[PDB]
């Protein structure tokens, strides 16, 4: 039990060191603010 | 210089610090904008 707790936390080491897919979930996060806030300071070009 | 004023270059007229320019330019080059369309640089009428 022991020999596979240690080799299981060692298949996360390379599983988040190779691709940057897993943090999907907080990338939509920060994405969506920063596009928010450009739009809102593209506008003051506009004439209405 | 060093002191955020109201400037009036031949209609261009904002409220700012004035330092010097660190950046490439082009000799038919009056001033430059960056992404949220406010003025960066002012070209100077008189002097070089």
């Amino acid at each position: 039990i022991a020999n596979q707790f240690n080799s299981a936390i060692g298949k996360i080491q390379d599983s988040l060191s190779s691709t940057a897919s897993a943090l999907g979930k907080l990338q939509n996060v920060v994405n969506q603010n920063a596009q928010a806030l450009n739009t809102l300071v593209k506008q003051l070009s506009s004439n209405f | 210089k060093n002191k955020c004023v109201n400037f009036n270059f031949n209609g261009l007229t904002g409220t700012g610090v004035l330092t010097e320019s660190n950046k490439k330019f082009l000799p038919f080059q009056q001033f430059g904008r960056d992404i949220a369309d406010t003025t960066d640089a002012v070209r100077d009428p008189q002097t070089l």
